[PDB]
C-alpha cells in the first residue's frame, strides 16, 4: 500500500509500505528515497510522533494516509560530564534524551562502555529510561560519571 | 561559556572523539576535507540563533556585500509589517529590529560606527547586544510561522501538541527556548539567507563507506554553514 510523507519544503514523498511495518522500516524507506539517515527523522501522524518499535497499524495508518517529516534539528544544549579522574568533557544533548542516550554519547566521546557507566546528579543515580527533562537537568549542569564492572 | 568562541582548527573537534567512536572520528576526518575551522558557540537555548547572528554578520563584514545588506533590509521591513498585522505592538519588537539593523550597518566599512572583526566579536560576546539580536531573530521567526500558520500547523502539532500561536509564544519568542527544524525553515525563508547544516552523528547505514550528510535551507553554496551534533550548533568555515 502507498503512503505519503510531506516535508517542510512542500515535497511529497511516496512510499510503498505494509500495515505491519515498523516506523523504523518506514524511516529506512525514506532514507533510500531522500538520503536522510533514519536517526535524523521524526515522523508525525495526526499530531502524534511515531515511535520506532510501533507499526503503521498501531497508529491507525491505512492506505494513502499522509504523514509528516521533520528533521531532528533541535538545539541549543550542552551539559558537562566530570569523571572521577578530573577530566571534564562537554556533551551535546536534548531534554528528551534518555540517560541511556546520554551514556551512548559519552561512549561516542570517551569510548567508555555504556554497561560500565553510572551517572550521578544531585546526590542520586540517574535512571536509564528517564530523560534529562524528567530530572530538570538543563544546560551547563555537571553530571558525574562513575564506573562499575560486573 | 563565551557566547561565541575564537576560531579553532578542526583538531579540537577531533580530540573530543579521539578515544571514542570510529564512525565519528571518520566523519570528522571527512569534514576536515571541506572545512578549515569551527567557532564553538555556547550551548544555551539560543546556540542556533547565536551561530546564525555571528555567521551572517561576519559574512557581511568579510564580503562588504552592500547589495546583500539592501536586500535583507527589505526582507526585514516586510517582517516588521507582518508582525504589525498580527497585533504585536511595536514596543514589543521594534527595539530588537533597531539593534540588529544598527549592527548590520556597523559591519559595513567606510563611515563612523564601522567596526572590525574584534569589536564584532566582543559585541556578540556581550550579553547586552547578543541577546537583543537573538530576540530580533526569534521575532522574525515567530512572524514567519504565524504568517504561514496553515502550512506549519501539521508539523507543530506533532512536535509539541501546541497550536501554531501557542508554539510561537512558548517555543519561538522567549529567550532560551530551543529551536528546531520549523524555526530554521521560518527564519531562512523570512530573511532569505541560505543555511548549510552539517549533521555529525554516529549513523552509518553503509558499513565502511562513510559520509557526512547535510541539510540545505535555500529560499550557490550556503555562506552560513553550521556544525550540528544532536542537540547543538557551532559555526563552520569552509576551505
Amino acid at each position: 500500500m502507498q503512503i505519503f510523507v510531506k516535508t517542510l519544503t512542500g515535497k511529497t514523498i511516496t512510499l510503498e509500505v505494509e500495515p505491519s511495518d515498523t516506523i523504523e522500516n518506514v524511516k529506512a524507506k525514506i532514507q533510500d528515497k531522500e538520503g536522510i539517515p533514519p536517526d535524523q527523522q521524526r515522523l508525525i501522524f495526526a499530531g502524534k510522533q511515531l515511535e520506532d518499535g510501533r507499526t503503521l497499524s498501531d497508529y491507525n495508518i491505512q492506505k494513502e494516509s499522509t504523514l509528516h517529516l521533520v528533521l531532528r534539528l533541535r538545539g541549543x544544549m550542552q551539559i558537562f560530564v566530570k569523571t572521577l579522574t578530573g577530566k571534564t568533557i562537554t556533551l551535546e544533548v536534548e531534554p528528551s534524551d534518555t540517560i541511556e542516550n546520554v551514556k551512548a554519547k559519552i561512549q561516542d566521546k570517551e569510548g567508555i562502555p555504556p554497561d560500565q557507566q553510572r551517572l550521578i546528579f544531585a546526590g542520586k543515580q540517574l535512571e536509564d529510561g528517564r530523560t534529562l527533562s524528567d530530572y530538570n537537568i538543563q544546560k551547563e549542569s555537571t553530571l558525574h560519571l562513575v564506573l562499575r564492572l560486573r | 561559556l563565551p557566547y561565541v568562541g575564537d576560531k579553532e582548527p578542526l583538531s579540537t573537534l577531533a580530540a573530543e572523539f579521539q578515544s571514542g567512536s570510529p564512525i565519528l572520528q571518520e566523519k570528522i576526518k571527512l569534514l576536515g576535507e571541506q572545512y578549515d575551522a569551527l567557532r564553538r558557540t555556547r550551548g544555551d537555548g539560543n546556540c542556533f540563533y547565536r551561530s546564525f547572528m555571528f555567521s551572517y554578520l561576519e559574512h557581511i563584514l568579510e564580503t562588504q556585500d552592500k547589495a546583500e545588506v539592501e536586500r535583507i533590509l527589505k526582507k526585514i521591513e516586510q517582517c516588521k509589517k507582518t508582525l504589525a498585522d498580527l497585533g504585536y505592538i511595536e514596543f514589543t519588537f521594534e527595539d530588537f529590529f533597531s539593534i540588529f539593523i544598527d549592527q548590520l550597518e556597523s559591519v559595513l566599512q567606510g563611515h563612523e560606527s564601522s567596526i572590525g572583526a574584534e569589536e564584532l566579536l566582543e559585541r556578540t560576546r556581550d550579553q547586552m547586544v547578543s541577546d537583543y539580536v537573538v530576540m530580533f531573530f526569534r521575532f522574525v521567526t515567530s512572524g514567519e510561522i504565524q504568517r504561514r500558520a496553515e502550512f506549519f500547523e501539521p508539523f507543530i502539532s506533532g512536535l509539541t501538541n501546541s497550536t501554531v500561536v501557542q508554539f510561537c509564544k512558548a517555543s519561538v519568542e522567549p529567550m532560551g527556548e530551543e529551536s528546531d527544524h520549523v524555526h530554521i525553515i521560518a527564519l531562512s525563508d523570512a530573511l532569505g539567507v541560505p543555511i548549510r547544516v552539517m549533521y555529525l552523528d554516529r549513523s552509518s547505514c553503509d558499513a565502511g563507506n562513510i559520509s557526512v550528510n547535510h541539510h540545505d535551507f535555500s529560499p550557490e553554496k550556503p555562506y552560513i554553514t553550521l556544525l550540528y551534533r544532536p542537540g547543538h550548533y557551532d559555526i563552520l568555515y569552509p576551505k
